[PDB]
This record gives C-alpha cells, structure tokens and sequence, in this order.
C-alpha cells in the first residue's frame, strides 16, 4: 500500500513507520495497556488507512500527516424478529426489572362497574437502578399480562390481543435463541407451574428493539 | 346518563324500562335481581341496566335480527336517544364491559339455552364451528329465507 | 470539574484484561479443582456465570482499597479517590 | 391392559375422502372428479414449489462457496438469519484437501469434545479420500507428514446463538495456534439467527480483533427483499389463474400471518394456500366448474345455489331498474393476475426495483390503492397511468373465491387454543348438546364447567375447603341423590346413599376429580410439596 | 371482590393483598374423609350416567369429521386435538376402526403404534425401538454414526432422506395420546416426534391436554410438525389417565 501509493502520487520510510508507531502507542496505550498484541493488531488495522493520506505535502512534514489522518487517532474503531416477538422481549423486560405488585398501578386503563381502587404506586422512588443488577424471575402469565397490556390494537372486534398459537411459538422461539432465558437449563419441561422465566439482553439491545417498533420502554424507568 | 355516578332506583324504574324493548315478564325479574344482587357495591346503576336491558334484547330479538339487520341499528339508537348521550361508543363499551359480569351465571346460560342464540348462531351451526369443519356455513351467500322474501318483494 | 472519558465499548478490553491478570475474579468460583475427577465433572457442567452478558458477572476483588492506597503513590492522579 | 402399558402395536381388522355435497345429492362422479381437479391443481402448485426451493439452495450454496473461495488468519464467514440447514459443499483442490466440521451446541460441551470431533472427523475424512493417531491438533501440525498434501479446515457452527459463549471463544484461541504451520488454511462460518452485535458483546475484544482480520457478513435469510415468497404467491396465481379468485381479505390474513412468523415465512404461506384450496374442494359444488368440459352436469340445485349470490342481486336488480346465462360467463379470465405480473415484471427490470412485495401489492390491487400502494417509492409518478388498473367485477365470482369469512382457517391453522379451552370451560351450552339422567342434566352443569365458574370469581389463592364448601352449595342435595337411587342393581351405592352425608361424600369425590383434571390441565397448582390445602390459580381467562 | 374479572386488568385485580385476619384459614382436616374404593365407586357411576346422552349425541356430530381428518393427514398435514375431556377413545376409535383400513384400501392394512404419553414411563429410545421394528430402516454407517453422536435422531435423519424418494403411501399411523404428557414434553421426544412427522409415509394423530402446550413447540418443530388444529371438547373423564395420579393426597 506505501509503495503503491508513492508510485501513485530509505531512512525516511522508517521515519514514517516509526512515527505512525509512537502515534498508534500515544493514542492507544491508555486501551491496550502493556499488551503488544494488540498494539500489534491496532497498528495492522490503522496502517493502510494512515497510508491513504500520505501526499508529497505530507511525506516531510509529520504534524500535517497527523492533521490529516487525526480520525483514526481518536476512536479504536476495532468492531466488526417480528412484531409479536418484540413486544414479547420488551415485555420479559419490564418483568424482569420491574416489581409485580406496582403492576395494577401503571397498565390499567379500564372503567369499572363495580367500586374498586387500582394501586397507588410506589410512594418514594428507589436510587439502586434495577437495571445495573440481574434479572428477577417471572411467570408465564404475568408475560403475557404484560404483553397485552401493552400491545398494540363495533362488537366482535376482539379489542385486545389473545395469546393464540402465533404468541406462544414466538416466545419457545425467543427460548431457542437464547433472548430468554430460565432457571433449568438442561432437560427444562417447559410446561411446569415451577418453571420460572427471565430476560437475558441488555438495556442497549432492548432500548433498539424498543425504537425499532417506536416504544416508549424508557418512560416506564423514569 | 352513564357518567352521573352514585344512583338508587326502584323497581318500577327498571321494569318500565324492560317495556320499552318488549321483553318477557321472567326475563325483567333477571334484571331486576341481577341489579339487585350488585346494589351496595355498584358506582353506576345505569351502565348496569342499560347493559343488561341490551344484553337481554339483542338475544330476544335474534330472529327479527336474522331477518331484517335494521333492527340491531332500531335498538342502540332508541337508548341512545334515551340515556342523553350524544355519541355511540359509550353503550357499545358498556355492554362490552357488562358482558363479562354476567357469561358465567346460569340464568343467562338458560336463557342461551331457550332462545338457541349463543352469540349470533344455533348450536347445529356453533359445534361445527368450534371443531373447524369445512362444511360450516359462510357469510359470503344469502341465506334461503333471505332469497324467498326478495322473490316475494320482487313479485 | 474539579483525562479523556472513554465510553464503555473500549473499556471493556481493559476489563477484560484485568480479569485476566487475576485483579479480578468471579463471584465464589473454585477455581483449579484438586483432582482429575473433579475437574472433569466440572468441565461437563455449564455454569451460571458464563450464560448471562458480561456485564452482569458479579466479580470480587484480589485486592482491596486499603492496600491500594498503601502502595500507589501519593503523586499519582487517582491517589485522592482510594480513601471513599 | 395395553392402556397401562407404555407403548404398543395394533394390527386392526379389515375409496377417497371427498364426501358428496348439495345436501347429499352430489353425483358420485362429480365426486371424483373434485378429487381429480384438486389433485392436479395440487400438483400444479407443488412442482413450482419445490422447484423454487431447489433454486434458493442453490443459490445460496454458490453465493456461499463464492464467498469461500473469492495470510496468518481465519476466513470469517457470518451468515446472518441463517437457520443451520444448509448443505456446504466445498471445491476439490488439486494437491490439496478440503474437509467441512460441523459443530452444533450439543456437540460442544467444552472445547475438549470440540476439538477431539473435529479431528475424528478430518482424520475420518482424509482417509477416506485417500494406523491411529491421537485426536488433537498435532494431527493438524502433522498432516502433510501423513497425508502428503495441505489442508483447508471450513469449520461450520450451526446455532451459535445457542452455543456458550465461552467455549467457542476458547475453541477459536486454541485454532489460532494453528496458524504457525504453512500447510494449513481455516475458514470458520458462524450462522447466526439475530444479529452481529449480540455476539461481538459475547465474545473477548481480542477475539473480535482477531474476527476482523478477514471477514464478510452475508445477510440470507427466508424473508430477505421478497425475492422467493413473491415466486411461491406468483406460482399460486399461476396455478388458480382463469379459475378462481382470491379475497382481499384472505390476502390480508397471509399478510398478517405472514407477518407473525420471521425465519420461517414461506412453509407458512404454503400452508395456508394449501389448506385454503383443501377447503374450497372440499366443501364448494361448483368446483366441477372451473373447467368447461362439465357444463352439462348442472342441476336444479346447482341453480337452486347459484340464485343466491349478492352480485346477482345486484346484476338483476340493475336489469329490473338462467343456466345458460351461468355457462356464458365461464370464458372470461379476470386478468388481475397478469396485471399483477406485468407490474412485477415492469418494477423489476425498468426501473430495477427489487425490495416490494407482490402479496402486498395483490393486496393493494384488489382493493383499488395501487397508486398510494406505489407512492412509496417516488419512481412511479410518469408511469402510475400506464401501471393502473381499475378492478373490473366479475358476476358469479362469490362461487370461485378463496376467502376467510367463517373463521376456519383461524380455527384450523392458528387458533385462540388457551381462549378456546377457558370459553368451553365457562360456557359449555355451545359444547354440550341440549336435549335416565335427564332430570340432572337439566339442573347441575358438568363438573369442570361447574367448577371454572367458581374458579373464575374466586382470588388468586384459593383455600381448598371453602372452594369444596362453594361446590357443595352450588349442587342440588335432593336430585343428586335421587339419581344416585334410580338404579337398584347397585348395592353399594345404595348402602352409601342412605347415609345422611352421601350429598356432601359424592361431591367431594366429583370436586376431587375435577380438581385433579385441572391440576393436569394446569389451571390450578398447589403451594407446597407435601400439603394440600392452599390452591394458585395460573390461567386468567381472556390472555 | 374484583371489579375486573378476566382480562389482563382482571390478573393485576385479583393479586391484592390480602390481611391476615380475612386469611380464611380453614383447611382440609375438617371435611367428610372417605375411603379409596367409594370414590371409584362414585365415579363410574357420575361417569358412566351424569351427561352422557349429550356425549353420545356430541360424538356422533364429531364423528361426521373423519373424511376431513383422513384428508388432511393425505395431504400432508398432522393431526394435533385439543379440548377439555379425554380425548383417548375418539384418538382410537378414529384411527384403528376407521382411518387404517381406509387408507390400506386408497392405497391398494396398517400398523397403529400407540404412545400412552399420560404413562411416565413411555420412552423415546423402546419407542423408536418398535419403528425400527415396524419400517425395519437401513443401518447406520459407521461414518453417520459420527462421534457419539444421539443413534436415534441420526437414524430418523437417514430415514427423512431415505422416504424423501418413496411413493406417499401410509405404513406406519403413529397415535400419540397426550403429546404434552410428563415424559414426553421433554426436548428430545418433541425432536424425535417432529422430525418423524417430517416423513410424508408416516401419519401423526396427537392429542395435548395442557392448556401451556403450544409454547413446546418453537419456529423449526412447528414447521415439522405441520399441525393442523383441532378442538374435540367432549367433557370424558380421563378415567385411564387418572390412574398416573392420586386422589387421597
């Protein structure tokens, strides 16, 4: 790449290399601590890149070069479902990292013919952020309460959303792929009442599943 | 009237109101007694009665309704006219809701029973429904009776 | 208010590196097994902590605030914040 | 008894299952011919079927191998929406062997079994193409001693999401070791069901570091631009084409459905187009009719059925403002379908729009929003004249038409099932037929039934004996035991129902055994192991 | 003493608090104790008299559906029933006394294996011990037997491949009785049953009698199993399957 691209546009080539390697030292030392590993793979990945900035303006002066190919000195850059099974994931979400007995105080929404008062909610709000800790456990029901409660919608409309064939298969699904997880791991009969369920994403990948179908989950944390 | 809360009636009240809908006599004594078994613990009689006066009547009058459509449109509109309320989704919510207070007790079984209306259809039509029969019935043809009384307006 | 912030995606190489030089280690983990048999019966089980996301391993400390206030030097940038 | 035993054979004792229609009296041969045309028409679908699912293996094993084939590091491969069913063939090197691992999540407890299968396989294999050895990677540093030649590993991990985590980390650190020999090429391919982000979180910073040296994402998927579910729906109206219609509202229920399933869309909508063509034979009388040779096998009834149609309402009530009348308008083709496919083909190839999908654009065309369906894509606007068409109607189309109104193919394909079991339980007049025991069975309901009511208006804890002591006062205590009276050849029961506590004996033991099918059923559960005395209810109705 | 009744609003109803003093602690110790026998006693009467002109009149409107079941299970299509009550006499009934010799007489009769799933002790391995018996299958390679790899689900691949170049004829009716049952819920009898309803030649008539049962099943099982659903509620006693339980305790 260097000598394709000085025929395309000795002492001082290694001037060059050695600069692009203090550079890469002085960027990256505070992430890669002492490992030469992966300042050895740092300096593989930003090479031709740094290469693809070398001019004739650039090839004498070393602070120009700098300048120019500053991007790669400031970010390490070393990277490389359906509405119902959403829903079901922010649902086991809100489960997992929210105490049942504020449930009635939050999703119901619904007149009453008989008198009855709903929860009142939580009186002072916690400061521990249940979302640093691990998830709690859940049943099946109270997931597909949750569910509905927030699922999307003259007299046979059927309103709400029943747990038909669709929402069951989506969730052994979301079992199959490891985005939820249990308490047995081996042999689980997954039709006992002891069985006992838990969310296992982040709050990141939860957070984009929840814009990826336009849902305010951060609103229920505030 | 199915905003105003914390009412007390009467039985002469109700039973007037079962003779606007036409109902039987045994039939406007359920209502009666099943307002009355839900009194102390009620925040709006009205939405009970007027719930279970269109339960009642819209199981009634299931034949009138096979027969002429308009009829379901002659009775949420003769209460809406009558409960002072403008809009119409206020008595559909209600009997939604009302609805499931009433399903599991036995009386309006027998009276599913008597009337042979189970929501909408006869148990000959209901059982081969419920066991996924292709041979069931669909509402893409008139019926046979439906096709007869148009040859006879026809004619 | 009173150093480059870095955001949590690079500091988990330096997490990870620090439970590699033993600064770290997982929450009551036994560790090297004393024989073959055990260590064989632990290597067909899957454990608890190697299933959930990295960020919720509980870890504990091989050395405590107090011993590194006593020999991180008193020049040092962060010295101020090994007291709590 | 063979009901107690686990498992056993019977060899029962000793022409098709169309049944005859129009009340019972189909002709026996309009009978079989129904089954013929089914079977042709079924037949007619199926080899374009499969012949599109031979096309994507295809497909996507050359688009495979051409990533395959095109220094010191691995040939990354992530194949995301990737199910784990793919054949991977590889190419025959000369003066080289390639050989294909595959690994599932069973087969990797720990890297230990990991490493000694891929050996058993690569010794396995490379004597097969060409003394024992020890099954590790010195088999690897050893390989052109024994066999002569290089070697190029293609390791295939199918359900990585569900592999740990750990294992495969430490199973590809100790590949990297062998990158110090010359004769040696890796290839790893990770099959992932979710996403890439999901597992670069899983795996060590120097293991992505390591990934990223050389490595390509393939997006292949079921559901990837519409390219194969639009071929099985155009195979569809190919097959029905010139014979029967399509609903809109039954393009909207594969729309939906559709919708509700991701990594397996394009079984579902064969599945759903199957059975609606399996419905329309078996129940329509007219299905003799898609074909003009049997215009002459027409009857009273056949015109008794066709009369109540509401586009014939409407075509006489337009001539006031038979059967040959009904034989005319066999020769017409509705040409929706070719429509549909000049729209397609001109979208695909004028003006190189791929990503649209024709069940969606069926959908729009059959309601009359061609146009606001088209707008989306903002190419159109010259040409949205040329493109439209207005659906022309066609008389007597409500005999051929593919539609859901009776809610069967919810019922039989996608049903309410928990919904279903809790509306039975609590109603059981549209289960149990009105009409010995007639005297009970007027006045006590079915014990389950009985039961869930009491079940339903009862708390989430249950104390056991109240429920039996509502039980009990929901039974009648006269005509219980007078039933139990009625037969005299029971000296038993006749002891036991002189007892004056034989109302409340018969309905703890029907209580008992109805609470004991709920257990089974998993309705209730109990709040300890050893008592049984507080019940949980864990089914609400109407979730 | 809950305003909503059964929706999601009814489920965050009824989970109040309850005091201590409205506990209603009255248990089991003080109702009418009864001896073993005059429960079974009771219940063949209450079974064999309480509502059963309506189960035979209700059997005899179900029975009309045979034809459509044997179609579907022609065109591919496994059979799941579900309802409330036994469903163990209509599975038996509709498969020996009626879809055997019909299908032995299209096909011109036809081995029934019959899974008691409601036993715990039905077992994957003596199960697939009588197929192999019943469709005596080709032998696995040693080559396809891998590295101590699971032989039954190999085997059953190898006989996917295999039936995949056979004409569609039924040879084997297999009748599982309570697919959702104790020990056949387990991960790998649902394998092994899904990938065997994968074979065209083999007809799949199963019933499940847990109301949780179709979360079994995910994306991949589904496909395989290729269910068409249907709700046989006959209200039977489930006198067999009871025998698995007990009722004293």
């Amino acid at each position: 790449c260097l000598r394709k691209r000085i025929i395309e546009e000795d002492d001082q080539f290694q001037n060059v290399a050695a600069n692009f390697i203090h550079l890469i030292v002085q960027a990256f030392h505070s992430y890669t601590g002492n490992d030469i590993f992966a300042l050895n793979d740092l300096i593989d990945f930003k090479w031709p890149k740094y290469v693809s900035r070398i001019t004739k303006e650039n090839i004498f002066e070393p602070l120009a070069l700098y300048k120019s190919a500053i991007k790669l000195f400031l970010s390490t850059d070393d990277n490389l479902l359906s509405i119902i099974s959403k829903y079901l994931l922010i649902a086991s979400y809100i489960c997992s990292y929210l105490e049942p007995r504020y449930d009635a105080s939050i999703f119901s929404r619904k007149t009453r013919i008989i008198q009855g008062r709903a929860a009142y909610g939580r009186r002072k709000k916690k400061e521990v952020n249940p979302r640093y800790l691990q998830p709690s456990l859940f049943a099946i029901e109270r997931l597909l309460a949750i569910f509905q409660a927030i699922f999307p919608i003259a007299l046979r409309e059927e309103s709400l959303m029943k747990a038909n064939i669709e929402v069951f298969q989506n969730l052994s699904e979301l079992h199959t792929l490891k985005l939820i997880a249990t308490t047995m791991n081996k042999n689980i009969d997954y039709l006992s009442p002891k069985v006992r369920w838990k969310v296992n994403v982040p709050w990141e990948i939860i957070k984009e599943i929840s814009e990826s179908v336009h849902f305010n989950i951060s609103d229920y944390f505030s | 009237l199915l905003v105003k809360k914390y009412c007390k009636m009467t039985t002469e009240e109700i039973i007037r109101l079962c003779n606007d809908f036409e109902l039987p006599r045994e039939v406007a004594y359920k209502i009666v007694d099943e307002y009355n078994i839900n009194a102390s613990r009620l925040v709006c009689p009205w939405q009970l009665v007027c719930g279970l006066v269109l339960n009642c009547t819209f199981i009634v009058f299931n034949e009138r309704r096979r027969k002429d459509p308009r009829i379901d449109h002659f009775i949420v509109s003769k209460m809406c006219s009558l409960m002072l309320t403008s809009k119409v989704d206020d008595v559909i919510e209600c009997v939604k809701l009302v609805k499931e207070l009433i399903i599991g007790e036995k009386w309006f079984r027998d009276l599913q029973i008597r009337y042979d209306d189970f929501d909408g259809i006869r148990y000959d039509e209901i059982i081969f429904r419920k066991l996924g029969s292709m041979l069931q019935t669909t509402n893409i043809l008139v019926t046979d009776d439906q096709y007869n009384i148009w040859k006879k307006r026809i004619e | 208010s009173r150093i480059k912030l870095w955001l949590k995606k690079d500091v988990k190489n330096v997490w990870e590196n620090l439970v590699q030089l033993d600064f770290f280690t997982e929450k009551s983990a036994v560790g090297l097994r004393d024989n073959a048999t055990a260590a064989f019966y632990a290597s067909n089980y899957q454990f608890q902590g190697t299933m959930i996301p990295f960020d919720l391993r509980s870890y504990q400390m091989q050395i405590i605030l107090q011993e590194l206030r006593r020999i991180i030097p008193k020049s040092n940038m962060y010295y101020s914040w090994t007291q709590l | 008894a063979d009901a107690q035993r686990s498992h056993y054979t019977v060899y029962p004792s000793l022409h098709i299952p169309f049944v005859k229609l129009l009340s019972g009296k189909e002709s026996e041969v309009n009978v079989e011919k129904r089954w013929e045309l089914y079977h042709q028409l079924h037949s007619h679908f199926h080899d374009q079927v499969d012949h599109i699912i031979d096309n994507i293996e295809a497909d996507l094993k050359a688009e495979i191998s051409d990533l395959l084939y095109s220094r010191r590091c691995f040939n990354t491969i992530f194949l995301l929406g990737s199910d784990s069913t793919t054949k991977i063939e590889l190419k025959d090197e000369s003066s080289r062997y390639n050989v294909l691992i595959e690994l599932t999540p069973k087969e990797s407890p720990n890297v230990r079994m990991m490493l000694r299968r891929s050996m058993y396989k690569l010794y396995s294999a490379a004597d097969a193409e060409e003394n024992d050895v020890s099954y590790d990677l010195s088999l690897v540093e050893n390989f052109k001693r024994l066999f002569g030649k290089d070697l190029a590993m293609v390791f295939n991990f199918k359900d990585v999401d569900s592999i740990n985590f750990n294992t495969l980390d430490n199973f590809i650190i100790l590949l990297k070791s062998a990158f110090k020999y010359d004769h040696v090429k890796i290839s790893l391919i990770f099959n992932i069901n979710t996403n890439l982000s999901n597992i670069e979180k899983n795996l060590r910073q120097s293991t992505i570091r390591l990934l990223k040296r050389n490595y390509h994402k393939l997006d292949v998927s079921s559901n990837k631009g519409f390219k194969y579910g639009n071929q099985i729906f155009q195979s569809f109206l190919d097959t029905v084409d010139g014979k029967l219609n399509l609903s809109d509202r039954f393009v909207e229920f594969i729309l939906s459905k559709m919708a509700n399933n991701t990594n397996h869309n394009l079984q579902l909508l064969t599945k759903m187009l199957d059975y609606s063509l399996m419905s329309y034979f078996f129940q329509n009388a007219f299905s003799v009719f898609i074909d003009p040779v049997n215009v002459d096998f027409l009857n009273d009834d056949y015109l008794k059925i066709l009369s109540r149609c509401p586009t014939f309402m409407f075509f006489v009530e337009g001539l006031i403002k038979l059967e040959e009348f009904f034989v005319e308008f066999l020769v017409r083709e509705n040409p929706i379908n070719g429509h549909a496919k000049f729209v397609a083909r001109f979208l695909e190839e004028e003006l190189n729009i791929t990503n649209f999908n024709l069940i969606e654009l069926y959908h729009n065309l059959l309601i009359g929003k061609l146009d606001s369906y088209l707008d989306r894509w903002s190419a159109c606007k010259e040409y949205k004249d040329r493109l439209h068409f207005e659906p022309i109607d066609t008389i007597f189309q409500e005999l051929f038409t593919l539609d859901n109104r009776s809610g069967l193919l919810t019922q039989s394909i996608f049903p309410s099932y928990k919904s279903n079991i809790e509306d039975n339980l609590l109603s059981w007049e549209q289960v149990l037929p009105s009409l010995l025991s007639g005297d009970l069975d007027k006045i006590m309901a079915p014990v389950l039934g009985q039961l869930f009511k009491l079940y339903r208006e009862a708390n989430m804890t249950i104390n056991i004996y109240d429920f039996y002591i509502a039980f009990r006062e929901t039974l009648p205590k006269e005509e219980i035991l007078n039933f139990i009276r009625k037969d005299p050849s029971n000296t038993k029961l006749l002891e036991l129902a002189e007892t004056p506590d034989a109302f409340d004996k018969v309905a703890l033991i029907l209580f008992m055994q109805a609470i004991f099918a709920f257990e089974n059923m998993g309705l209730i559960k109990f709040q300890s192991t050893k008592s049984y005395d507080l019940v949980e209810k864990c089914v609400w109705r109407g979730i | 003493a809950s305003s909503f009744l059964d929706t999601f609003e009814g489920y965050f109803d009824q989970r109040k608090i309850v005091r201590t003093n409205a506990k209603s602690r009255h248990t089991m110790s003080m109702a009418p104790d009864v001896t073993r026998e005059e429960f079974s006693l009771v219940s063949n009467f209450f079974n064999e008299n309480f509502q059963k002109r309506p189960r035979q009149k209700l059997f005899e409107i179900q029975k009309k559906m045979f034809p459509q079941y044997w179609f579907e299970l022609t065109q591919g299509f496994s059979l799941l029933f579900y309802g409330v009550g036994s469903k163990r006499n209509f599975l038996e009934e509709f498969a020996i006394d009626y879809l055997s010799p019909k299908i032995a007489y299209s096909q011109l009769s036809i081995p029934c294996l019959i899974l008691n799933g409601y036993n715990p002790s039905c077992n994957y391995r003596d199960v697939f011990k009588e197929i192999t018996d019943l469709l005596v299958p080709a032998e696995l390679t040693r080559s396809e037997t891998k590295y101590w790899g699971n032989h039954v689900i190999l085997q059953i691949q190898k006989m996917i491949d295999f039936y995949k170049n056979q004409p569609l004829d039924i040879k084997l009716i297999l009748v599982v009785h309570n697919l959702d049952g104790p020990s056949i819920r387990k991960n790998t009898f649902q394998t092994m049953l899904s990938f065997l309803s994968v074979i065209r030649q083999i007809a799949i008539v199963a019933s499940t009698d847990h109301i949780y049962a179709p979360l079994l099943w995910d994306n991949m099982k589904a496909q395989n199993y290729n269910f068409v659903f249907h709700d046989i509620s006959n209200f039977e006693p489930s006198t067999v399957e009871s025998t698995f339980q007990d009722v004293m305790k």
